[PDB]
């Protein structure tokens, strides 16, 4: 009766074999934002509304953002400066290119730091926030790197910011599932979907127009490396996800004629903080539950409140987040690729400082994101030594 | 005759609709948060109730509102359970879609229930047909939900998309367990309101 | 450093199919009547030349009928959608933002009934869909309405198209199959709210989708190493794979825009699959030994008729082979990334009705097939149960 | 004897591309669709101009039946791309689409033609690229105009109207040589995206 398994399964564990990230060139400094954005959407009479705005970018904890929507562009799309005029179309004309244009970027960075050859990838897996399209960003990303027309794809539509963390869980059962199996694991986002003309009526859309930013990250990710070809930065050796506790209904994202909305009903940081220990707690048990503090910390930098809160919730100390705050700092929040950005920045952390793994020292860490449900999403990873 | 909450002018005597018997405000406020430093305001809101209800509630009076918001008071069960007409009167601030008002509606109130022993299958199909009532409605800015407890048991939902006093009754709920949990919403220890709970304790307190 | 066991152990055997439900809405519209009910509510029946082509087309279909959530009351609710390109989106996904997850609850209790485990263990879902999106998705929706623990994971697919279904296998196979215990509702459920659009002589093709598309959601519970006398596998998942179709490249366009989802057919489809279907088919069949094609059993998706015609033709199936298919398509329609999941399910019956040796009409192994936008073209390789209560 | 009716459209016989002097004559005309489950889908409107001096250069195939010369490896396919006289199509959008996806759809379909004759390398596969950026902002609504102009067998001269005029300048240039035979090879070859142009054009040559 019983057969072997027809397609071979892999041994160890998923691996991130190479890392590569891509922005828009363009970038904006946080300390102009607020003159530029409400001069370019016709809103530079509403004094009241344009401090309130600037006093969300002072303390947003970012110096800049990368943007593909320059003033050339937003002029040549009026629909997008508006509040809510029918835009849909001219938006999804500006993501459908630009988002696996972006993927593609980082992926032949990615591809580079693996060493292998793009016709040995097996898989796509793909999150984005930032519209839809048939064929999907998958196929297009696919075509753009000459990838083999057998390509397993896993196209993720419409995250949020947990879809980092998505692609990772995504890719570790692909890559351990499958003999030989090499996924590119993907996160691009392109604001040109969630842009919007400040208003009194949408005050808390001043806060994602203050912190959306532009960006695509692109790992390699695989079980069973071959020794002296390969090199594992990091290992997966475990994926969850939970709804947390009295968080239903904190975020909606409602696409629309007039694009994506946004509506924050909930306190987010305060529905994070309160319930990330009792989840990270089971977590931690299958590497030996170490302290908080004998752990690397790749979070999604969603806001400063929310990195603030979490950090205060579980004592830790100041470095431990400071990944993600360098990300917040020069990127912003670019919704599913931040988290890959952040964790390649504590591998940057790691070599600059002379750590001997390529979590700041710390043998295993966190990879999370978190998004509408509200969804956390946590990943245990071990790092690689770092001599 | 008329206060002013958020903005918006909330009368100080009230009947609701289809109802002879008359309400007076007895506390108002907001639904609202701070995100990354800018505050949101969701709705206006105000508490009525027949005029009685100082009455039933002789032991607060004279006490500190600290004594009677604080955790633990008794005060807000005993708010919840005074056997007179009540209603809450809800204008919306901040525009949203019908169907995440009822829904989150719903999941605030399975929680409650959930946590008193008391959500089985009538009260979950209740809370489904609450969410079917409000899900092809939308509650723009302006809108008005005039929520009317005519008993302890009922909830008579009226609704204005367009920001009128409604003057009929389109949703009613029947289920006395789902009745109270929506009272205990807004004027229980945990409620999503703690600004118009103190205006009710204020002014229960502030009598001889 | 040493190397650690996997901390979240895998399974052994492959992935099995434990239990199959399905759901359509209740509206039912028997093609021999749609061309005059869909040109009088789009307000088109002047329109004679073109209603004549429309006529054609559902005649040449092979549809008996179809269900539809888009009733006459509905219909006249919301007028935007009985236009050609008014806006829409927002009163579409008003529509599909409830009905696609709530039909997907229905058809998932079914399974989860026949399966016989308790919702508790679901531990995965994977769900395909074409008929729009929002955020939180019908993934965390379909959790909430079946009462999931908060810790299921998920994978949300939007805008598959016709392949979802297949994907969603492939996808359930490598989660159930890399962690022991894993049982998985494969979910793909489609309602046309969408891409519903006024028939017009500008958008001739256009006219193929409204003749075509139904409603409905199917859903699989999927899961390795099956408890021994307690839950019963009906068929065994081996191989997955897809390919894009040589010179297919633009054959599909789906656009969302304001106006709700716009198909553009701008190739052969029918003759793109025909020509490319068996030099991939091969490939797939060696690890189960390469049995013939008439050895088989075809759970492939109906598309639509030509699809059908055109790849029995060339591989010379025997008749009874796609029949399966077209039972699909006549009771159903074209019901996306829905529809391949109906179709093993009635091959299933068919076995059980004609007392054939397996689940798959008495072949052992078969073909799960989808196709869509790429031109994409899913496979996957199944083995049919004995055919014993 | 001024226009002919091109599946509905006026197609002048007489047309001097946008920019150029040389006027070229209408030498054969057709269209682009498919048929789909019976109804017959209609993409564009086509026709061919080139010199008046092209039936001199193509003088074997006269009085030949059409059937000779567009059957495979008749040898007139190439015979007609490689004639030295400047020639040009014109196509008029019937089915309306955006200029995202005719872009890449020609992209793929020369790109196929160029890996198969051996000379797909980086330079073609970067020119297509360029390609179809121009094409991405803009729509083809239906009435759209697209002139390709070979002035010389090395270049293409594309000219776009998306309301529907005669556009008379040209807002992009094909400037890869395996590129521009490609694109006549798409419209001309054996396997042709529009057999009843093809056709048209051999009527008129073995006339």
């Amino acid at each position: 009766a019983a057969l072997p398994r027809a397609q071979p399964r892999a041994e160890g564990p998923a691996c991130v074999l190479g890392i590569g990230t891509a922005v828009p060139p363009a970038e904006f400094l946080q300390s102009e934002y607020p003159d530029f954005f409400f001069n370019i959407t016709n809103c530079g009479e509403k004094e009241a509304l344009k401090a309130k705005f600037k006093r969300i970018c002072d303390k947003s904890g970012i110096r800049k953002r990368h943007m593909f929507l320059t003033e050339e562009v937003l002029k040549a799309n009026p629909g997008i400066c508006t509040y809510m005029e029918p835009s849909l179309n001219v938006r999804h004309d500006i993501v459908v290119v630009q988002v696996p244009k972006l993927a593609a970027e980082a992926a032949q960075k990615a591809i580079k730091e693996w060493g292998g050859r793009k016709s040995d990838i097996t898989h796509i897996v793909f999150a984005t926030t930032s519209g839809v399209n048939m064929p999907g960003a998958d196929h297009a990303l696919a075509k753009l790197l000459g990838l083999k027309p057998t390509v397993k794809r896993v196209m993720m539509y419409q995250t949020g910011c947990f879809g980092g963390a998505s692609v990772l869980r995504v890719a570790k059962d692909l890559a351990e599932n499958n003999k030989g199996a090499r996924v590119l694991a993907v996160a691009s986002e392109v604001t040109a979907v969630t842009y919007r003309a400040p208003s009194e009526n949408h005050l808390d859309g001043l806060v994602g127009s203050a912190l959306f930013g532009d960006g695509a990250g692109v790992y390699v990710v695989g079980s069973d490396p071959k020794p002296e070809v390969e090199k594992p930065l990091f290992e997966v050796h475990w994926a969850g996800e939970t709804i947390l506790p009295e968080s239903d209904g904190a975020i909606d994202g409602h696409l629309t004629e007039a694009g994506l909305i946004f509506h924050l009903m909930k306190d987010v940081p305060g529905l994070i903080s309160k319930n990330i220990e009792k989840f990270l707690n089971e977590a931690r048990k299958p590497v030996g539950s170490p302290a908080w503090n004998e752990m690397f910390w790749a979070v999604h930098p969603g806001g400063p409140a929310i990195l603030d809160q979490v950090e205060a919730k579980l004592k830790l100390t100041k470095d431990k987040m400071q990944g993600s705050r360098d990300i917040l700092s020069e990127f912003g929040n670019m919704s599913s690729a931040s988290v890959l950005f952040v964790l390649d920045q504590i591998r940057h952390r790691s070599v600059k400082m002379g750590a001997s793994t390529l979590g700041e020292g710390s043998e295993f860490g966190f990879f999370i994101g978190f998004g509408p449900g509200l969804t956390l999403e946590v990943l245990v990873l071990r790092a690689a030594p770092n001599s | 005759q008329v206060v002013n909450v958020e903005g918006i002018d909330f009368a100080t005597k009230f009947a609701p609709p289809t109802s002879s018997t008359e309400l007076d405000l007895i506390g108002h406020g907001n639904t609202g948060m701070e995100i990354e430093t800018v505050e949101i305001r969701f709705t206006a809101m105000g508490f009525y109730a027949e005029p009685s209800i100082s009455e039933h509630l002789q032991k607060w009076k004279g006490k500190a509102v600290s004594e009677l918001v604080e955790d633990d008071s008794g005060f807000h069960k005993e708010l919840i359970q005074v056997p007179v007409e009540k209603a809450v009167r809800i204008s919306i601030i901040k525009g949203i879609k019908g169907l995440p008002y009822g829904s989150a509606l719903q999941s605030s109130l399975r929680d409650r229930l959930v946590n008193d022993d008391k959500f089985e299958e009538e009260e979950e199909e209740a809370l489904e047909k609450l969410v079917e009532f409000f899900q092809p409605h939308n509650l723009p800015k302006g809108a008005n939900i005039i929520y009317h407890w005519a008993t302890p048991d009922t909830v008579k939902i009226s609704l204005s998309e367009e920001g009128k006093i409604p003057d009929e009754v389109s949703y009613t709920i029947e289920d006395a367990n789902v009745a109270e949990a929506l009272l205990d919403l807004y004027l229980g220890e945990n409620t999503i309101t703690p600004s118009t709970l103190s205006s009710v304790a204020e002014a229960i307190a502030a009598q001889v």
